[PDB]
């Protein structure tokens, strides 16, 4: 008939042409409640949102200086329906502030919606929600993975190009409370003092080598305390490992306490590395705030929270979501070859 | 062709007959590990019958060698994969595929 | 009585106008019945609509009031429109006949050479030739005789009893309804000859033998249980659907007349559009012309079995339909389908070893019926005219008008013949 099974809700089929999402403060609650409902937006309003977000982000420093009571968060990877759960767990942006360390886009079917929501929320709140840059925000990884096809199907490719031109301006260091450092990857041999990341320009796509590429791609050893820094890695094959002496020397030369990062998925959601004997806080902390990564690992996410010189960790849980076909195929392209094969088989069998 | 190199082999006293249906949780990729489909992104096993030719022949001659519970890892050549024509939408032509099938039950 | 005749003429004019306008709208609007043959049909419908609307009411008023108070000029105009409409209809009929002959004798040449522009050009050419042949002699007064009362009716405004010049009658019957008549008769006779010979070209006979070998019930038609007799045809999921594509008559049975038409839809050299249309027709579970959500879900539920949850399938179907609607109806048409699919190149995957194209056999009996009806309705009047040429006038003046009215009334016969056709029936 009209609908064989009706218990499942229907996606609204009317776009929003910049008249309700805006006011120029953008409206957030209705944008959430319409993106929560598998809605959509007009193309021009999406361009306006992304361009405004780029304009606010470009004026920001290259090494963000953040105040104390923050709520650090890990890499999302397009899990929109868990991004809201993150927001209801760690307090809504009205009263508490956020520091998003890692990437957002590839390896998920709701990445454009996630980045649209995050950048509208950044437009409305410009000094109470800080964003950082991850490795999945380039022209190689996104085209390789399922983001370019996502923008091509849902929206026009011009949205994709604007989105890249606006990802290319995020900050990358984000010092925190004059005690911590909050990078997406880790240190680099070419970077020794904090001022060394106050110089290089971030307005270009990360190279395959150098100081920037080694801050978004690096990865620490799994055996801290290994017998004797700059050993290459094989998991990425694009940057350097770094052992306990490297981090310890970095924190001794520059008076800090710890570094945070958001690559290595943790089944508990977080990991505090080997204890630093100098002070007593762990030198390296790994966050991860994407539950059910790739829908198979069946982990659980986590959200660090820093307050009153105490880091307390809020655990997390998954959440259901709608279903998309792999690589966004409509049912006609999905099942037409099978239809042709079955018709041809039956006819070549009936004739003889 | 097709080669099975088990990871966590299980009981080998049961083998798939020609007239039975095998249930598997396949998690396929391309040769470089770029995952394109999985049966754990859905909460549902994949059920297929031998003899009848609907699965690619690589499954037909690569799942037969397995047993109950024996997780494996299939390297399907372009001869036994979709071949020259490929599949519109997902798989480019002349593709070598890698699967992670796991036979669980037989009905 | 006078009132009864007036009511009859009013009903006849209303029926003619309504039917012709219905046919014109059905051809023009649906954008699928826009074959060149359908354009010729539109020209014919325009011709007989013009004749109906303009001529029939006024001739009715002439026969009713017994006095024609409209004018000498208006009389000339009316008789010339009459002659124009009859000649135009008879010429477009033979144009259709020759078109069908060329389409059957060599399908590829007609498919490639003839385009829409050529159809418009030839239609306008034949219309203007007939229009010249009808206007030019009438307005220049070539037909007025010497008989004194004929001159009186020429002078008197009331009288319009057509009067020949003893030479105008002969020249017009034999430049308008005797050359095109014989042409459209023997050309279409050759069309039947070629169709009958082509239907038995040593290939269809093998299919007939296999058909009779597969027909277990020996009733002359194949039922569904007979198709699941084949041990490797039963396990097919989408067998039922294909039966419902072959079963175009709706009776529940497939017979040799439509089995070959269904199989001939697939060929090594068949048209791409035919195969794409067949692919589309799998999803139309009611042949309504549009793919609903219930149809697009019940078709997919018999292929995926229970490998996807019900909710996941419904969600992806919803998203597909929402992204495919280019007009807001909520159901996909064939144009939207050919916008979505097309580029996959799936028409190359539906191939069967048969080599014969029985495409131009679906529109042969209806056109023959139209030609036979037109000849049967209009020939008696011209034969009486050729008897009456000579002043022998064996009996006339009150037989001669009833035959002109039998000729007039046939313009309503075409829409009925069209609605007898299945696609035109569902169109209306
Ligand atoms: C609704 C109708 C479609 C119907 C869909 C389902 C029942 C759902 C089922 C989970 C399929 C998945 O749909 C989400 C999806 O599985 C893949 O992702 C995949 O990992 C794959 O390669 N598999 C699946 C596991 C068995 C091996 C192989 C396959 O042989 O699959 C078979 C296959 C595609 C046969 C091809 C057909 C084309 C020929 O040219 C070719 O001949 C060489 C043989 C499947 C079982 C078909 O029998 C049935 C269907 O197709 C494909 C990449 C694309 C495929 O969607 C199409
Ligand atoms: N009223 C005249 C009748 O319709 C008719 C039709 C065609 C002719 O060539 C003709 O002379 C007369």
């Amino acid at each position: 008939t009209d609908r064989v099974v009706k218990a499942v809700p229907f996606p609204p089929s009317h776009r929003l042409t910049a008249k309700e999402v805006f006011d120029g403060k953008p409206r957030v609650d209705i944008l959430k409640a319409h993106l929560m409902k598998e809605g959509r937006l007009e193309e021009s309003v999406a361009l306006r949102i992304i361009t405004e977000g780029a304009s606010i982000l470009r004026q920001e420093k290259n090494l963000l200086d953040i105040d104390a009571p923050v709520t650090v968060c890990g890499d999302i990877h397009g899990q929109f329906f868990d991004l809201m759960k993150l927001f209801e767990v760690g307090g809504s942006p009205a009263n508490t502030r956020y520091l998003f360390l890692g990437d957002y886009v590839d390896r998920g079917y709701f990445s454009i919606e996630c980045v649209l929501y995050l950048w509208a929320l950044k437009i409305l709140y410009p000094k109470t929600l800080f964003l950082l840059r991850g490795n999945h925000e380039c022209r190689h990884l996104t085209e390789y993975f399922t983001f370019k096809q996502e923008c091509k199907i849902k929206y026009s490719e011009r949205v994709y190009d604007a989105c890249m031109d606006a990802f290319d301006c995020l900050p990358l260091a984000a010092l925190m409370n004059q005690q911590f450092l909050c990078v997406h990857g880790g240190l680099s041999p070419e970077i020794n003092t904090l001022d060394d990341i106050r110089k290089l320009d971030r307005f270009k796509e990360p190279p395959a080598y150098g100081p920037m590429c080694d801050i978004l791609w690096s990865d620490p050893l799994e055996d801290f305390g290994n017998e004797k820094h700059f050993t290459h890695n094989t998991v990425r094959g694009c940057s350097y490992f770094y052992s306990y002496p490297a981090v310890c020397d970095f924190l001794q030369h520059n008076n800090l306490l710890s570094i945070l990062r958001a690559h290595e998925a943790q089944d508990a959601g977080y990991r505090m590395y080997r204890k630093s004997q100098t002070t007593g806080f762990p030198s390296l902390i790994t966050i991860f705030s994407a539950p059910n990564y790739l829908d198979v690992y069946n982990n659980k996410a986590a959200v660090l929270k820093y307050e009153n010189n105490v880091m307390n960790i809020r655990q997390f849980n998954c959440s259901p979501h709608p279903y998309w076909l792999p690589n966004f195929m409509d049912v006609f392209t999905w099942s037409l070859p099978f239809v042709g094969e079955k018709v041809t088989e039956m006819l070549v069998n009936v004739l003889n | 062709g097709v080669q099975v190199e088990t990871i966590s082999p299980g009981d080998g006293r049961t083998f798939p007959k020609r007239g039975q249906t095998c249930v598997v949780h396949y998690t396929g990729m391309l040769e470089d590990g770029k995952k394109f489909d999985s049966s754990r992104d859905r909460n549902k096993p994949f059920k297929f019958m031998l003899g009848k030719q609907e699965v690619i022949r690589g499954w037909e001659e690569g799942v037969a060698q397995m047993s109950v519970g024996q997780r494996a890892k299939l390297t399907i050549s372009p001869d036994y994969a979709y071949g020259a024509t490929g599949h519109p939408g997902i798989i480019p032509p002349h593709a070598t595929l890698v699967f992670d099938v796991e036979l669980l039950k037989l009905e | 009585w006078v009132v009864g005749m007036g009511i009859v003429m009013s009903l006849i004019v209303l029926a003619i106008v309504f039917g012709n306008v219905l046919v014109i709208t059905a051809i023009a609007k649906f954008e699928r019945l826009q074959t060149v043959t359908n354009y010729f049909i539109t020209s014919l419908a325009c011709a007989d609509l013009v004749m109906g609307l303009a001529v029939v009411p006024f001739g009715a008023a002439h026969i009713l009031m017994k006095m024609w108070t409209f004018g000498n000029f208006w009389c000339e105009f009316w008789t010339s429109i009459d002659v124009l409409c009859v000649t135009a209809s008879i010429e477009t009929l033979c144009v259709i006949a020759v078109d069908r002959y060329f389409a059957i004798t060599s399908p590829f040449k007609y498919q490639s050479l003839l385009t829409k522009n050529k159809a418009r050009v030839i239609i306008l050419m034949v219309w203007i030739v007939s229009g010249l042949t009808s206007f030019l002699p009438i307005q220049m007064h070539w037909y007025r005789a010497t008989h004194q009362e004929a001159i009186n009716c020429y002078a008197e405004e009331t009288c319009c009893d057509f009067f020949t010049n003893q030479a105008y009658a002969i020249a017009s019957s034999i430049v308008s309804f005797y050359v095109p008549l014989v042409i459209m008769v023997f050309v279409y006779s050759r069309v039947f000859q070629e169709a009958k010979r082509q239907l038995d070209a040593d290939e269809i006979k093998r299919l007939g033998k296999r058909f009779k070998k597969l027909d277990l019930d020996n009733s002359g038609s194949l039922s569904v249980e007979e198709f699941m007799s084949l041990p490797e045809l039963q396990q097919n999921p989408l067998v039922q659907r294909v039966i419902d594509i072959f079963d175009t008559d709706g009776n529940g049975e497939v017979d040799f007349k439509e089995f070959i038409e269904g199989v001939s839809q697939f060929s090594v050299k068949g048209d791409k559009e035919q195969k794409l249309r067949f692919a589309f027709r799998i999803y139309d579970m009611d042949k309504d012309g549009y793919i609903s959500n219930g149809e697009l879900f019940q078709v997919l539920k018999m292929m995926v079995g229970n490998n996807l949850k019900d909710t996941q399938l419904q969600q992806i179907v919803d998203k597909t339909i929402i992204n495919a609607d280019k007009d807001g109806d909520g159901r996909i048409s064939f144009e939207e389908f050919c916008a979505v699919v097309g580029g996959l190149d799936i028409h190359k995957k539906m191939v069967v070893d048969v080599k014969f194209c029985l495409k131009e056999h679906k529109a042969l009996k209806t056109l023959g019926i139209i030609m036979g009806t037109f000849t049967l309705c209009w020939l008696p009047f011209f034969i009486v005219n050729i008897v009456h040429v000579i002043q022998d006038n064996l009996i006339r003046k009150e037989v001669y008008i009833l035959l002109n009215w039998i000729g007039y009334v046939n313009s309503g016969f075409n829409p009925l013949i069209y609605c007898r056709s299945p696609d035109f029936r569902i169109a209306f």
